[PDB]
């Protein structure tokens, strides 16, 4: 008994956010665009979330990575 | 199966892996950037994946010195192929013994 995925569909990506001066990385999601919003999700399957700071860890500031994005990330 | 088949496979598994990663071994093929398929094989490691992003470059260049290195110590060494000139040996050794 196997598990086998299906209908794909396209997105845009980035390495990491950018928000007050400092690198915010995933957990163990990918970061996700459709449009003017950005979310993160699991590899396997499409679920979409708000960006928190339960989801992500900070390291440095957004100054030596190749490929870096202005947003702003939710604040509990 | 002639030289230049098997050489199209292999030109097809590696284009596979280079624009997929392991996703194409279990069901349709996906598309991904290389850098963050590699960190995410750091992080099968045990390595937090920011340490890949700050240290490209330095990652680039070894990975080509070493390809280029290997090209140099496959060339200089002359008995490196061994085990298959071994066989070729064998079975002419074989074949000329039963025809005298
Ligand atoms: C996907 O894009 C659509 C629009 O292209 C977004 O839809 C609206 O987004 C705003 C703000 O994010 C919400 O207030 C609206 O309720 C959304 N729907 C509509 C019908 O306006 C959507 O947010 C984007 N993301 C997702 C996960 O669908
Ligand atoms: C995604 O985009 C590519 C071109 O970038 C296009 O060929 C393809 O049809 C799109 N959709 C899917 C599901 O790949
Ligand atoms: C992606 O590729 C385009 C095409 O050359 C380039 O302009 C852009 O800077 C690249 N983005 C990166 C490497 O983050
Ligand atoms: C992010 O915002 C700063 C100012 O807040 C700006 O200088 C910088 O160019 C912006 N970068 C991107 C990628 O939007």
């Amino acid at each position: 008994v196997t598990y086998v995925p299906a209908q794909e569909k396209n997105f845009t990506t980035a390495p990491a956010i950018c928000h007050d001066g400092k690198a915010h990385f995933p957990r163990e999601g990918v970061f996700v665009s459709n449009g003017t919003h950005w979310f993160v999700t699991q590899r396997n399957f499409y679920e979409p979330q708000i960006i928190t700071t339960d989801n992500t860890f900070v390291s440095g500031n957004c100054d030596v990575v190749i490929g870096i994005v202005n947003n702003t990330v939710y604040d509990p | 199966l002639t030289d230049e088949m098997i050489a199209q496979y292999t030109s097809a598994l590696l284009a596979g892996t280079i624009t997929s990663g392991w996703t194409f071994g279990a069901g349709p093929a996906l598309q991904i950037p290389f850098p963050m398929q590699m960190a995410y094989r750091f992080n099968g490691i045990g390595v937090t994946q920011n340490v890949l992003y700050e240290n490209q470059k330095l990652i680039a260049n070894q990975f080509n010195s070493a390809i280029g290195k290997i090209q140099d110590s496959l060339s200089s060494t002359p008995s490196a192929l061994g085990k298959l000139q071994d066989v070729v040996n064998q079975n002419a050794q074989a074949l000329n013994t039963l025809v005298k």
